[PDB]
């Protein structure tokens, strides 16, 4: 009953970065309500993706996602130097909601 | 074959689509369909068929499918989530590889955003990765979009070149499968189907003076009593069996 | 006894002339069109069928020449007054093509009759050629070709060769019932228009 | 659509922490809309604490169910969360955020840092 | 980065002998394109085996081959007095192609 | 499938050797097919010199890369290899052969013997 993520991801600006989040339980059920957040130190967490692949307003079209089985992925296309943040996944379980461990993104240059 | 960054499409129409001829190209590596059965291909008649061809690495073949992401799927060749058709790929090392590496096959590495399904980008315009204009000067945070594969004979599985063909299968249809047929039996008593005209009875020689554009005839009760054989163009007189 | 789109008997047929000015209007296409012409010098070469009648929507272009007939379905940038040069001066460019068909030519004065129908996506042509206003007498037209064009037609135009004189006639088909008589060889020898008069 | 937070930043061991969230631009009495609390201790991921719905239905994290109580006052657009028996290890930034189904939390506030000592 | 072969091979006629060729580098990669030649002095070199074990046309079924790791072997069964020739191996490397030292075959009698 | 070789048999020191290979029975301008040269000095094994591909990609032995140039004429079915700065030690029989992937070289010609003196 824990959402599992990679510790970190990296690549050069202009390249594609993939951040994965996988369930380790069946408690997630349909697992069709996966959210992704972008957290900058000193700032409130921002919603980037919801309901697996939808964007909120005020969000760049460089951000998109999808699901396969019980694993979700966040895709960051055209990586920018401004994308350095801690990314988190979140989903529902039978009696609670969970957040992922958090993946640290680094931009190379 | 075209490079993946610049995949080549041609339209298929007004033909008989024999799908057995493409199973004698190479041993067998990757083959998958979608919305269609491999064994119903020589039957279903399509409104439009498109063939998209390109060369990629073996490990990239898995990206050419609905729901996939990575590099090729996003920046070079994207398929829709509702794609209908069949994908064929095989190992082409023996033709495409070179001792020092075949550098004539390119793919896009640097791209601002993901492509739409069946979208292409043939541009080689300099990509700005940083927050400053380089004005064409390939220095820091400034890149040429494309990279080469450099395919070699010494490469193992997954690094060797593969030729990929995607057949997109889509109103009046023009791309139909082949039809089977048997021998014609005269002066006996058979069941029969002549180019769609089904019936039963005895087929005999006819003396009916059909016009050049007529395929079958009828009696005074508007019931078929003669057909033209679609292969020999002979007229067969149809009567009930004794 | 059959019900189909036929040219009503003893109806009004529009008579156009070709010369020194020729008639080359854009005419409507309704349920179907009956086209006939009388000429000696082969001035009428082809037809245009479509809707926007320009490089805005796809259109069916049928043009005959000395060796074959060329049929194309494309988005054509048609001329304001398209013609053949006795070279092609019908359109400036074909930007998007979907269908093409080639066969032997479709074409005392020479009388040629054509029937153009567009049913369920199929554009079909019937015709006959005999030696010779319109003449009296009766003859049925045989089929030429039924093409899977798949387009709408609302208007059409006749393509003339410029460099003689000719004339052509245009009528329209209606969903009437006719009584057709087939002789011993299956040739239609006579017909009755069941809505012409109380005797018929 | 904003949410502001206020309350104690320093709490003594075994005492009770009370945080008040004040929101504006929306109502919490509408269907499908609630308000919840999340915390983030240093070096750790976001942790769910409590959630109150428009109908006064109150739900809590299973591990803190016995320690948290959440109430609301719809006349002032305020939500109050109290956490009893504060431990020295309970040092984290607390956040107030709007709760919905298709998207779990959004419009997160800046958060308030609470240290127990 | 040198293909290594024995100086010579020998045995009785009618019997089977083996000519070996071993790679000494990883530059060969898959080492799956090994060719064997039979060179008769005064004449052109002839291809006997290609792609490790396949025969060309115009080649006796007495000739075959195999691979184990990064070493290839040429097997000559039913040895004839007519098989006296200098045998060579060849394979690809990272930027070029190499030939082996050459093995001299002698038929006893 | 046949390949014939012709050219100088005697070359002076520091001069350039030019050999021409004329082929028939096949076209070089096809995928997967090239033409290359190999030499065999007395008492030694076969040495790779140069390879030209159907698309005019030119490759050379790393030790002779600066000394060899290879070109082709597809109109006469001929391939020409030139080797500059010939040394007294560059005595060998040169061979023209077809190059493919599953088979590095085949259809070897009889070869031409070149001596430097
Ligand atoms: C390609 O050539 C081979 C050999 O003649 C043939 O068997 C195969 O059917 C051809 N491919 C197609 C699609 O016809
Ligand atoms: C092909 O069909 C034509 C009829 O259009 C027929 O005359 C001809 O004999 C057929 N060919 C074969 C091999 O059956
Ligand atoms: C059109 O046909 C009618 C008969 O239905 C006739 O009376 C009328 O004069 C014709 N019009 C012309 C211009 O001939
Ligand atoms: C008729 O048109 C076809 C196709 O455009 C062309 O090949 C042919 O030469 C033309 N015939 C003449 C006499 O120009
Ligand atoms: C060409 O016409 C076809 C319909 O026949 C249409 O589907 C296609 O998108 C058109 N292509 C262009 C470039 O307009
Ligand atoms: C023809 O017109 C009908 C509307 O009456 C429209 O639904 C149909 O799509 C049109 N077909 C073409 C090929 O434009
Ligand atoms: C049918 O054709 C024959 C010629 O073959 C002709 O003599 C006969 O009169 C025709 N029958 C009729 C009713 O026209």
């Amino acid at each position: 009953p824990v959402l599992t993520q990679p510790a970190s991801v990296s690549g050069s600006p202009g390249q594609s970065i993939t951040i994965s989040c996988t369930a380790t339980s069946s408690d997630v059920g349909n697992y069709n309500y996966v959210s992704w957040y972008q957290h900058h130190p000193g700032k409130a967490p921002k919603l980037m993706i919801y309901e697996v692949s939808n964007r909120p307003s005020g969000v760049s079209n460089r951000f998109s996602g999808s699901k396969s089985g019980n694993t979700a992925s966040l895709t960051i296309s055209g990586l920018q130097a401004e994308d350095e943040a801690d990314y988190y996944c979140s989903s529902y379980t039978s009696s609670s909601l969970l957040f992922g461990g958090g993946t640290k993104l680094t931009v190379l240059g | 074959f075209a490079s993946v960054y610049a995949w080549n499409r041609k339209r298929i129409s007004n033909c008989v689509a024999d799908y057995s001829v493409l199973y004698n190209l190479a041993p067998f590596f990757t083959f998958k369909c979608y919305g269609v059965s491999p064994t119903k291909l020589n039957d279903l008649c399509f409104t439009n068929v498109y063939a998209d061809s390109f060369v990629i690495r073996g490990d990239e073949v898995r990206q050419i499918a609905p729901g996939q992401t990575g590099n090729i799927a996003d920046y070079n060749y994207k398929l829709p989530d509702d794609f209908t058709g069949c994908v064929i790929a095989w190992n082409s090392n023996k033709l495409d590889s070179k001792v020092s590496g075949n550098y004539n096959y390119l793919y896009r590495l640097f791209r601002k955003s993901n492509l739409k399904p069946f979208e292409r980008d043939i541009s080689t315009e300099i990509y700005q990765a940083g927050n400053k204009p380089c004005n064409g000067v390939a220095g820091f945070n400034c890149y040429f979009p494309l990279r080469s594969y450099s395919f070699r004979p010494t490469y193992g599985v997954g690094h060797q070149p593969y030729r990929v063909v995607v057949l997109s299968f889509e109103a009046p249809a023009t791309v139909c499968g082949p039809k089977k047929s048997t021998n014609l039996v005269k002066n006996k008593c058979v069941n029969f189907n002549f180019n769609g005209l089904k019936g039963t009875g005895v087929l005999t020689e006819s003396n009916k003076k059909f016009l050049p554009f007529q395929q079958f005839g009828r009696d005074i009760a508007d019931t078929t009593d003669a057909v033209r054989d679609p292969q020999t163009l002979e007229i067969l007189d149809i009567t009930p069996c004794s | 006894s059959t019900q189909d789109l036929f040219l009503p008997f003893f109806s009004n047929v529009t008579w156009f002339h070709v010369i020194k000015r020729f008639d080359n209007p854009v005419l409507p296409f309704n349920d179907g069109v009956y086209f006939a012409s009388i000429e000696k010098s082969n001035i009428i070469r082809g037809w245009i069928f479509g809707t926007t009648l320009d490089s805005k929507t796809q259109s069916l272009l049928i043009v005959n020449n000395a060796t074959n007939v060329v049929i194309k379905v494309c988005e054509f940038q048609f001329c304001n007054d398209p013609f053949l040069d006795h070279e092609f001066r019908v359109y400036s460019s074909a930007n998007n093509c979907t269908f093409e068909y080639v066969s032997q030519p479709f074409l005392f004065k020479n009388l040629r009759e054509f029937v153009f129908k567009n049913i369920d996506g199929y554009f079909k042509i019937y015709s006959k050629h005999t030696p010779i206003d319109l003449p009296q007498g009766f003859s049925a037209l045989e089929p030429l070709v039924d093409l899977p064009i798949g387009i709408n037609i609302t208007r059409f135009q006749t393509l003339l060769a410029l460099h003689g004189a000719a004339a052509y006639y245009v009528g329209y088909l209606q969903p009437r019932t006719f009584l057709l008589k087939y002789n011993e060889n299956g040739t239609i020898t006579d017909a009755v228009d069941c809505a012409l008069d109380p005797l018929s | 659509i904003t949410l502001k937070e206020s309350g104690p930043t320093l709490v003594k061991p075994t005492q009770t922490l009370t945080l008040t969230c004040t929101f504006s631009g929306f109502s919490v009495t509408t269907s499908g809309v609630g308000v919840g609390w999340i915390r983030q201790p240093p070096g750790k991921a976001l942790e769910y604490l409590a959630l109150i719905y428009w109908d006064d239905d109150k739900r809590y994290s299973t591990s803190l169910k016995s320690r948290l109580t959440i109430t609301k006052d719809t006349s002032k657009n305020q939500v109050v969360l109290t956490m009893t028996n504060m431990d020295p290890v309970d040092t984290a930034t607390y956040y107030c955020a709007r709760h919905t189904i298709p998207s779990i939390f959004d419009y997160w506030g800046q958060g308030i840092l609470v240290t127990v000592s």
